[PDB]
Order: C-alpha cells, then structure tokens, then sequence
C-alpha cells in the first residue's frame, strides 16, 4: 500500500507537469516511480523468503508478472529522471541551470 | 518545454503507465507461490491464501 | 654574531672535508647492511663488533655537527636530528643495563642525498611534481571511505563460518585450497567434505585479517582490493559467505572506479604537468 | 657483403637458439663444430675490413667497436676450452658471453638511433633518478630488516621465502612489494609475525601501505619522465535496403543474434534451452538470407563478411570448427556504424605506428630467454618430498604430515614433477619470461631458480641467491624501461595529432549563456532564502554530514545507531522542507544536486519507516544514508571540475570502449565453446567461482585476467588433461580429455589485446582532456569567466538579455585584474 501510494503521488506529479509549463515536475514523479518499484521488489523478495522458509516451488504466472512490473517501473523511472535532466555540459561555457 | 513533448519521454511515460496498471492488477492475482507436498497445490499471496 | 673568538674552525669546510663525511656515511650504510637480525635476543660475533663500531660513527658525526654549529637550514636540521637520536640511543643503551628505538638508524642514508646537490634538486623536483595530485588523492580517500562504509553495512560478520571436521576444531580443506567462508541452509556455499560440518567461531579467511568487521579492517581490505592484488579472493569469499548474485556488482564497480579511473586520472595529471614543465623550460 | 654478413648472423642466431635440454649427441656435436667455422668467418671478415677501410677510421664507430671484443673473447674462450674447466655453472657463464654476438641483429635498425642518442645524452639524469630510487629501496629494505628481521619464527612447517632475514632477501622482498605482485602475502606474514589482527599488531601494515604508495609514485615519476622527455627529443630531432529503418532493423537483429549466441549451454549438448536457441538462430538466419539477396540485386570488403557469416550459418541448417566460427556476428556492426569503423581504422593505424618498439622488445626478450636457457636448463625438476634428489630416488610412497603434526600421517606416491614454466628450450623460456613481464607468479619462478642445483637434480634451499640478479635486471629492462617507452610513445604520438587561448576565449564569449539565480520576492520568503543561502548554513550542514559519516563508521560486529539514524533523517527532512519553502519548488528542482538530496532524503525516510515497522512486528535500503556524503562534492570545486571533465571525456568517446566490450564478448563466447566442459573441482583454478560454463562467469574470468590476477594459473588449468564435467556428454572410458592446448594462444592473445585496448582508451581520454590538463592557472581560464557569469547572475536574477547601463559600471570593480 505504501508502494501504490508512491505510485499515486508520481501519477499526480506527472499529470501536473504537463500543464502550464511545469516542466520541472517530471523529476520528482520519476523518483516516486523508482521508489514505488523498489518497494515492490523488496515486497516480492520478502514473499520469496516466506515461501522459501515454508519439495520445490514454481513461478509461472504472477511471479514473472511482479518481476516485470518491478523492472518496468524501475527502468521507466530511471529513464525519465535521466531524460528530464538537461544535459552533461561537455563544453567549458555550457553548464547546468542555464538559460533554457 | 523541450523534454515534455519529446517522443522518447512519451515512450517512457507509456511504459510507466503499463507497469503501474500491471502492478495494480498484480496485487490481487496471487498465482506465484505454488507448493506441492507430494494433489495439494496451494496459492500463496499477499492478501489471501 | 659572536666575534672572532670561536670561528677558528671554519677553514676546513672549504677544503674537501665533505668527501670524508660522504665516505663515512657510506661506511655506516654498509655496516647497517651487513647486520644480521636474530630471533629472541640472539647475536653473533659480527653483530657485537658492529655495535662497538657504531660509536665510532656517532663520535665523528657529533664532532662534525659541533664543529659546523660553532663556525656558523632544512637539510642541516636533518643531520642534527639524526645525530641527536643516535647519541640519545647510545646514552639510553648503557644506562638500562628498548630495541624498537634502534629503528631510527635507517635515516642515515638520507645524509647521502643531503651531501649531493644533484639528488637534492632531483628530490625537490619530485616533491614539486606532487602538488597537482592533491585533488586526486582527496578523491581516492573519499571513494575508499565510501566503499569501506558500504562494505561495513553489507558484509559485517558474514565471513565467520567455515566447515570444520565432525566434533573437532580442525578446518576441513583439500590439497590446494585455502580456507573459505561457509553457509548452512542458505544461499552461500555448503561444504562437500565427507566428515565435515559448518559452524561458527572462525576468526576469518586470512587468519582473521580479511573481513568487513569494523571500519579499520574494512578500509584495509578495500585498499587491498583497489591495488587489484587479491580482490578476486575477497569476492570469492563473500560469494561463499552470502551468494554470488549481488557482490560482484560491488567488487567490479570498485575495481572499475578506484583502480582504472583513478589510474587514468593520475596518468593524465602527471603527463599534463610533465608537458607543461617541458614547454616552460623550452623557452629557457 | 651486407647480405652475406646478415646471413652469417642469422646462422649464428639459429645455432644459438637450437640448444635445449636432452638434445641428441649429433646436435651437440654440430653446435660445437658450428662455433669454430662461424668464429673463423667472423675473424676473416674482420681482417678484410682492416685493409678495406684502414686501421684508424674503424674505431670511430661503436658499431664496429664491439666486433673486436666479440672476436677476441671468442678466441680466448676457444683457447681455454682445452683447459680443465670444472664448475659446470662456471663454464655455462663462460658460454653466456658467446651470446653477446646477438647484437649484430640490433645493429641493422637505424630507426632507433635517434632515441638512443637522447638516452646517451641524458644518461646522467637517468642515473641520478635511478640512484634516488635505489636509495629509497635500500632505506626501506633496512627498515624491513629492523622490523621483520628474525621475527618470522613460526612453529608451522609453512615456508615463507619472502622475508627480511638478511640484506639480499630484504631487497628482494622490497622489490617484490614494489612490483605489487603478492605483496598482500608479505603484509600478512608481517602482521602475523607480531601479535596478529590486534590493535598494535595491525599497525605494521602502515609500512607496506607507505612502501607501495611511495614506491609506485616514484616509479611513475621516474619512468614516465624519462620516456616522455627522451621521446619528445627523439621526435624533435626526427622532424629536423537504403532507408534508415532497414539498417536499424538489421542492427537490432545483429544485437539479438549476438545475445542469443551468448546465452547458450555449452555443458549440455541436447537441452531444452538449446533447441529454442537453435530455432531463434535459424529464424534470424532466414531474415539475414533475404537481406543479402536484396542488397546484391540493387548493387554489383565488408559485404563478404556478411556473406561468409550467412554461409557458415546455413551450412549448419574438424566438424565443430565452424561451430565456433559463428562468433563473427558481432563484427557485422563495424560497417553499419560509422564511428565504429572510424575507431577500428584509428586503432589499426595506431598498431602500425608502434612497430619498432614491439620488435626490439621481442628481440631483447629473445636474448634474455637464451640466457635463461643457458642458466636454468634442466634445473627445474623436483620431487614430492625434497629429500629425494634424483628421478631414480623419487619412487615409491612417502608420508605427508598435515598441519605439521607428526602424529597425523597420510600416504602419497612419490612422483618426479616438472615445473609448469621452465627454461628447457627457447620457447619455454620465452613463455616464462612473458609471464614474468606481467608480474604474475614471478616470485615463484625466482625462488625456483634460486634453488636450482644441477642438470637433473632436485632443488637445494637458497642454493644460489645471486640468480635474483637475472630476474631483477630483466624486470627493470623490459617490464619497466621498454614498457614505459611504449606507453610514452602513444602519448606523444596522440599529442602530435591533437594563437589558441584567444580563440578559446572568444568562442566562450560567443557561445556563453547566462544562468538562472532565482532571486525571490515576498520578503517573508526572502528571509528564509537569506538564511538558507548564507555560507553559515552550508558550513553547518557540511559539519552535520561529516558527523553522520563519522557515526556511520562506528558500527562493528559484536542499540544507539537507531536513534541517531532517525535524528539525522529528521534534520535532513527539515532541510528539504526549508529549501522547498525558500525556492517555492520551482527553482529547487532546477538544481541536479537538489534532486539528489530529494532522492536521498526520500530513501532515508522509507528506510526509517521500514525499520520502525520491522520493530513493530531491506538490507540495501541502508545504503541511502551512505550516499549522504556524495552531496559533499558540491563544495569541492576542483574535485567536481576534474570529475566532470573526465566523465564528459568518457562520454565523448564511447566507441573506444565498445571495442573493449566486443573483445570481451567474442573472447567469452570462444571460451565457453572451448573450455566450457571442464569440471568444477576445489583446489584448481576452474571451480564454482571461476569457470567458462555461463556467459557472466566467462566475462568475470576475462575481467579478472585483465586486472592482472593469476591468469597463467588459469591458462595451466585448461590444457588437455582435465576431468570432464559429469553432466557433459562424453564417450565412456575417457573422462580426462577436456581442455585444449589452444589455451596458450587464447590467453596470451587476450592479455596483449586487452592491454593494448586499455592503453589506447586511457590515452584517448587523456588527449581529450589535454586542454584542461595542460592549463596555466595564472594567465586566464574558463574559471574566471564562470565566476564572471556567477557575479552577473548575482546582479541579474533572470537572463532577460543584458542589464541596465548604470549597473554595468559597478560590476567591473568586482572583476579581477586578470579579467578586468
Ligand atoms: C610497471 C608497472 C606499474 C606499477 C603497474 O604494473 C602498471 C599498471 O598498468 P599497465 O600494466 N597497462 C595495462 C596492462 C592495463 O590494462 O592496466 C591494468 C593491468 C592495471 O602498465 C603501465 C600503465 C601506465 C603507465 C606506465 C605503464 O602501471 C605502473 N603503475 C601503476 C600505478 C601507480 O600508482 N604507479 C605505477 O608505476
Ligand atoms: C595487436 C595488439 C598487440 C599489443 C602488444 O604487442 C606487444 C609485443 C611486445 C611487447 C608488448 C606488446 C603489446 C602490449 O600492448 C603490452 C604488453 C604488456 I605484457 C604490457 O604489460 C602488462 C603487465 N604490466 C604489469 C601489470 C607490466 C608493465 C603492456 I602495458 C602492453
Ligand atoms: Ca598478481
């Protein structure tokens, strides 16, 4: 439920970023997505530990589902964070927080 | 303004939307932990088992 | 300062007196080289002979220092501190009728540099080629501290189980294998020796030296890994302790950053300083 | 006579190189006889030149100077042959001076004459720097003798050759630590000589750390200076189907096919995964077959590569050579990518540029291998127990006492073993010297050579300590001097291909843009902006970061850290609230460092909540508190600038790194095909942590080999003698048939290629940074212009072009005299 709350916060941040030239809000939304996915991964890890401490198990439908969800959220958040950041300077005159 | 309407950002946002909807649907589908005692396969999940 | 009442001993310095001092420094270095250390306060005839000869060098150095101080600097204070330590050790030795204080005698060869201007300016240049490396050294220390803390929080008290024999305190290994950590009912490594079992109470892999138990030992093993001399052993031991899925990230990233990137930085800065010095001296 | 004398020299070097251990009697007779005729020919050639050119001008060249020495030494040796020459080591060392006539091959290369002239000019500086280094080594050897001399009295039977018992051994140990090979074992021995891993015992590691750091710094200084300066003088005197969619699809298919090839199962020939991989491979080949036919219908050196790849793929729908020849698929990307082709061409041009040093180094290594053959021919044999000195004595069984206890016995058969790296012939000697030049296992070879007793006899402990001169001289000459010139050659060569200060300044002025400062209104918020932006706040929170780092290092194995964690988390959360209030969340996220702080504080809050919920009723979330002192980087301007410039240089040239990635990929796949069926046995170099069974394991093995670990041990671990894996499919009766002798080529070629590529990448990054690296920090630089931009933003909140004319007057006072 903490992870889905983080997802909700990220969704509202992304929605607010599009309107009235609020371009700066794409970074907090990406970070919220990253943390929500990370909570999801640690939740599935604790579930794997619980099923281990309980013969052999099998992952067919929902474990790969949750793993794909975690990978999608993590990679999407990281890519959005990297894309929102303007650029590496690469030039002595160029630097961050410049004039657009 | 430039990184808002970029197609790459749109692709990443679409992937994030797919991931979030998949995770939302996956919080109920408890079909990942199956234990065979050895015909007593179980369905272990977050909410209900 | 003082009038011509004591400065009657400044006339031999202009004479090639420094050559005799250089030769006696070389003789003292040779005497230091031929000394044979012995365990548990043992000696031979030669060591006793060299101990008596040590006073001959001390007297010469002391009279030379007293002769130069009366007639009259960074490199002369070094001679003074060496001679003071020598005379202090000689005084202490004959009144307590410790050997650790004798380690100061390895500073005598520095007087060879002190007596030759060529090595003097060479050492000066080598020191002068070190100031630009300050930022690199700061970055190295910063990375070492971060990686030591990360290893402290990740692998603390994990490499303390190895497979002993059944009911004995003997570590179970094979012909050409060093002892490695072990894990029972986990993701680590289970021991495959027949009459062996995994239990704790094990000081560590390298006689208790290589582990992330506290900050000092974590720093030591991180520094050892950064030199790339035995980092694979640490990685393999951590893999045996906890599993070979995560730790490779830590160790490979440490090797890539603290070893290759740092070496590239050092080489670049040194090459830049060398080229700058050559271009500055070209116009001269 | 030029070609005649070169032919005589070639015959002489062939006769020298033909000598080995247990050679037939006819070979010995021929080599004995061939010495006389060739010496006579040299004498005859000398006498003709004595009249052709005269007795006076013949001695004005060092080229013909040593010929007289060579011929007179040969005559003297031949005359003393008939005497009673005992001491086989002595007669061997008088056979060593017969090898100085190998320099007639070096005598023919005139392209090294410009370099050697600078060496002869700067011989005094070379000697001075080497003398300073030698004095440093002497001082540290004396210190080690004082510290660890006579303190290695361990009751166990373990042998520790690298000790400080006397001056030669202390010098050898200090040199070994200086080379960095197995220095940690020496450090462990020194630590355990004292109490051990206790408070006063571990402080002796300071000696080893200081020795390593200072010696490596001195070594870099001396050798880099010599190489770069002498090579600069040497060069200075020298100068006096067509759409982008289709090609993108093809490249994606190249990547997919490479990934499918990489993730195979070499151990199981018939497996579930292998069939799916074969289906994917034939599906990919079907697409590539319809792609080559399309190209040739519209057109008539790179397409034949695709044709050959498709042919060898379709031929599968020694009979397995073509199975390993499909590792050429990643090489299909060279033509598609212009940058990849350009960097491949550049590295080939660099390879062809460096051709003289490689040849002279190989030839000098050949002479050193000949000397090593003369010195250690047959002397690298041994028995299981060192009490049996001969092959006939080393038979039967003997007792082995484990842990040194005389009451714990075990029986082992006695076998006459031969060292893996020896000097029996020129090829084995060259392999041993190549292993030595990589600083891998060279102490073992050194100590085996010191104990070398006789032609067919076992070792004698500390028999010949003077044999360390050979190894030390070889390391200094080859692994130190010529290797540094090779590195220095690339540096100056790339510097050649690399006013201008005014051009850079005018380019900065033309292309500069102002940066935002975010001066806030609403004076109630202006007060919090003033308190936040004040240097006192940043000093206070730098102190708090330092305190948090200090508290983080206080944890140890065998609860107060919990409350301090919460306290620090709350303090940083209050920072985040205050910054958001001051910057109104608009300019706060414009700074990447503030984004990093947001990420760190959110991670720390989640970690604290997780710890609390665990206490009410995951290990890696604690790493967020470690990254807190990463934000300390924003205050160190020099460190941040250096990191930024080198990072952007690495970003600038990604194709040079892609060459290394492709090399690793190709070699890993080849290794899985070749050595993937070797069983994992403890006590060997192929085990659970080091193998070729999976692609990640092969890549890790190659990376370990790149970083100069025990790669020659891995090379020996795969040579046609290894037990095959039980799950692998092999015919019954034979199990010890896994491994190939191809491992020698594999590992040697990989080591050379990886070293060259890493050197190329490092020099490329250095030359990219050279604008910043060779910068005068006094005349003028971009830092002054950045400070001017900062003060402008101080006087101008928003960019909005320029500012009022009256406001221009005051800011020129703040401009430094170097700029204004
Ligand atoms: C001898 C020698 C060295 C002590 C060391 O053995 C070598 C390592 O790199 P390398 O073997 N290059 C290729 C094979 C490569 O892939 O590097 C990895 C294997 C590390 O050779 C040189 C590299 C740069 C300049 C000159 C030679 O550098 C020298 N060193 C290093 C650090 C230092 O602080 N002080 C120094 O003197
Ligand atoms: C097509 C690429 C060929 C590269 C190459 O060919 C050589 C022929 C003779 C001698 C050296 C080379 C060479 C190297 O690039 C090379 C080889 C070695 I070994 C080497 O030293 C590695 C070990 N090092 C200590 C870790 C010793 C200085 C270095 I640096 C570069
Ligand atoms: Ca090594």
């Amino acid at each position: 439920v903490f992870s889905l709350g983080f997802l909700i916060m990220g969704t509202i941040c992304a929605l607010m970023a599009f309107r009235k030239k609020r371009d700066y809000l794409l970074r907090p939304a990406s970070m919220f997505y990253v943390f929500a996915g990370l909570c999801l991964f640690v939740s599935l890890e604790v579930m794997r530990q619980s099923v281990k401490r309980m013969i052999e198990y099998y992952y067919s439908w929902s474990f790969a589902c949750a793993c794909a969800a975690f990978v999608l959220l993590f990679l999407g958040g990281i890519s959005l964070l990297l894309f929102s950041l303007p650029r590496m300077p690469q030039n002595p005159w160029e630097s961050c927080m410049d004039a657009e | 303004m430039s990184p808002t309407e970029a197609p790459k950002v749109r692709v990443t946002l679409f992937c994030i939307l797919v991931g979030i909807v998949l995770a939302m649907t996956a919080v109920v589908s408890d079909h990942w932990a199956v234990l065979s005692p050895h015909c007593e396969a179980a369905h272990f999940g977050l909410w209900r088992i | 300062q003082n009038p011509l009442r004591k400065a009657c001993i400044s006339i031999v310095e202009w004479k090639p007196f420094e050559t005799i001092i250089l030769l006696t420094i070389f003789a003292n270095c040779v005497a230091l080289a031929v000394y044979l250390p012995m365990p548990e306060d043992d000696n031979n005839s030669l060591n006793l002979g060299l101990e008596k000869l040590e006073y001959f060098f001390l007297t010469v150095f002391s009279i030379e220092a007293a002769m130069k101080i009366i007639a009259y600097s960074g490199w002369n204070v070094l001679d003074f501190i060496i001679v003071f330590l020598g005379v202090f050790t000689a005084i202490l030795e004959q009144v307590n009728v410790v050997k650790a204080l004798r380690a100061f005698r390895v500073l005598r060869p520095l007087r060879l540099v002190s007596g030759v201007p060529s090595l003097q300016v060479v050492l000066n240049s080598i020191f002068k080629a070190m100031l630009p490396l300050f930022h690199i050294a700061l970055l190295v220390l910063f990375m070492v501290i971060i990686y030591a803390i990360i290893g402290l929080e990740l692998f603390k008290g994990k490499m303390h189980k190895t497979c002993y024999y059944i009911g004995t305190d003997i570590v179970a290994t094979v012909e050409n294998e060093k002892p490695s950590p072990c894990a029972r009912t986990g993701s680590g490594r289970p021991c495959t020796i027949n009459g062996s079992e995994c239990r704790g109470g094990w000081p560590g892999p390298n006689h208790g030296i290589t582990h992330f138990d506290n900050f000092g030992f974590s720093m030591l093993t991180v520094y050892q890994c950064i030199t790339m001399e035995g980092w694979t052993d640490v990685l393999y031991w951590v893999n045996d302790a906890i599993g070979n899925e995560w730790p490779w990230i830590y160790f490979v990233t440490l090797i890539l950053l603290g070893s290759f990137f740092i070496l590239n930085l050092v080489l670049g800065v040194l090459s830049g300083e060398f080229t700058k010095e050559r271009e500055k001296a070209k116009s001269r | 006579f030029y070609w005649l004398v070169i032919l005589i020299v070639a015959l002489n070097t062939l006769s020298i190189a033909s000598e080995h251990h247990n050679q037939p009697l006819w070979l010995t007779h021929l080599q004995d006889i061939a010495n006389r005729v060739l010496l006579s020919l040299f004498t005859i050639e000398m006498l003709l030149k004595m009249y052709g050119l005269g007795l006076r001008q013949y001695f004005m060249s060092i080229f013909n100077r040593f010929d007289c020495f060579v011929v007179c030494s040969g005559i003297l040796e031949l005359l003393l042959v008939e005497s009673g020459a005992m001491t086989p080591l002595g007669i061997s060392v008088l056979r060593c001076i017969r090898l100085l006539r190998l320099f007639k091959i070096t005598k023919y290369w005139t392209s090294l004459s410009n370099l050697v002239a600078s060496l002869l000019n700067s011989i005094r500086s070379i000697a001075s720097l080497l003398l300073l280094l030698f004095l440093f080594i002497i001082i540290f050897a004396l210190l080690g003798m004082q510290l660890f001399g006579g303190r290695y009295d361990f009751e166990d039977t373990e042998v520790r050759r690298s000790n400080f018992d006397n001056f030669p051994q202390a010098l050898i140990s200090v040199f070994q630590v200086l080379t960095g090979e197995d220095w940690n074992s020496v450090m462990y021995n020194g630590i355990m000589a004292y109490g051990g891993p206790s408070y006063p015992g571990v402080l002796v590691c300071i000696y080893f750390i200081i020795l390593f750091v200072c010696g490596n710094y001195i070594l870099l200084n001396v050798f880099l200076a010599i190489a770069v300066d002498n090579l600069a003088e040497a060069e200075s005197l020298t100068s006096a189907v067509n759409a982008t969619w289709f090609t993108n699809f093809i490249l994606l298919f190249i990547l997919l096919s490479s990934a499918a090839l990489a993730a195979e199962d070499p151990i199981r020939a018939e497996s579930v995964r292998n069939q799916i991989l074969g289906y994917f491979d034939i599906a990919f080949t079907s697409v590539f077959t319809v792609e080559i036919v399309l190209k040739m219908t519209t057109y008539g050196y790179f397409n034949i590569l695709d044709l050959l790849v498709v042919a060898v793929s379709l031929i599968s729908m020694v009979v397995k050579i073509l199975r390993v020849l499909r590792v050429l698929r990643p090489l299909r990307a060279i033509n598609r990518a212009k940058g990849l082709k350009h960097v491949v061409q550049c590295v080939f041009v660099a390879i062809r540029t460096i051709g003289n040093i490689v040849l002279v180094t190989t030839l000098l290594q050949f002479m050193f291998a000949c000397i090593g053959v003369q010195l250690f021919k047959g002397k690298f044999f041994s028995c299981n127990d060192l009490s049996k000195m001969t092959e006939e004595e080393c038979r039967g069984y003997y007792y082995v006492y484990k842990d040194g206890d005389p009451t714990q016995m075990e029986l082992r058969p006695r076998q006459w073993i031969h060292n893996d790296f020896h000097f029996d012939n020129v090829l084995s000697a060259m392999m041993s010297l190549f292993t030595v030049s990589t600083f891998e296992g060279w102490p073992q070879l050194l100590y085996r050579a010191i104990d070398s007793n006789e032609e067919d006899m076992g070792p004698v402990y500390n028999n010949r300590v003077e044999m360390a001169i050979f190894f030390i001289i070889y390391i200094i000459l080859i692994a130190f001097f010529m290797m540094n010139i090779f590195v220095g050659f690339v540096i100056v060569t790339f510097q050649e291909q690399g006013d201008k200060n005014q051009r850079q300044c005018v380019q900065y002025a033309l292309k500069a843009r102002p940066l935002r400062c975010y001066i806030p209104k609403n004076p109630y918020q202006y007060q919090v902006w003033y308190v936040v932006t004040s240097s006192y706040f940043e000093y206070l929170m730098f102190a708090l970061i330092m305190l948090n780092t200090i508290c983080l290092g206080m944890q140890h194995y065998h609860h107060i850290s919990d409350i301090l964690n919460v306290a620090f988390t709350i303090i940083f959360t209050l920072e985040m609230i205050l910054k958001l209030l001051a910057f109104k969340a608009r300019g706060y996220f414009g700074d990447p460092w503030n984004v990093f702080d947001f990420l760190i504080v959110i991670g720390s809050i989640i970690d604290v909540i997780l710890s609390e919920i665990d206490t009410f009723l995951s290990a890696f979330f604690r790493l967020f508190r470690v990254m807190r002192l990463i934000k300390l980087l924003s205050r160190a301007e020099g460190v941040r600038t250096l990191l930024w410039t080198f990072i952007k240089s690495f970003q600038a040239l990604p194709y040079v790194a892609l060459l290394i990635v492709m090399l690793f990929f190709i070699y890993a796949v080849i290794g899985m095909q070749m050595f993937g069926k070797i069983a994992l046995v403890d006590g060997t170099q192929i085990n659970r942590n080091n193998n070729f069974q999976t692609f990640p394991q092969a890549v890790l093995l190659l990376f370990r080999c790149a970083t100069g670990e025990a790669w020659q041990e891995i090379l020996l671990a795969c040579s046609y003698g290894k037990l095959c894996d039980p799950e692998s499919d092999y015919a019954p009766g034979e199990e010890y048939t896994c491994g190939t002798n191809f491992a020698y080529y594999y590992f040697i070629s990989f080591y050379m290629l990886c070293a060259f590529l890493i050197i190329n990448l490092f020099v490329a990054v250095i030359m990219d940074n050279f604008d910043y690296l060779t910068r005068d920090w006094s005349i003028l630089g971009p830092h002054h212009l950045d400070e001017f931009k900062a003060i402008w933003a101080e006087y101008d909140p928003e960019a909005k072009g320029r500012i009022k004319h009256l406001d221009v007057v005051t800011l020129l006072r703040r401009i430094q005299p170097p700029l204004g």
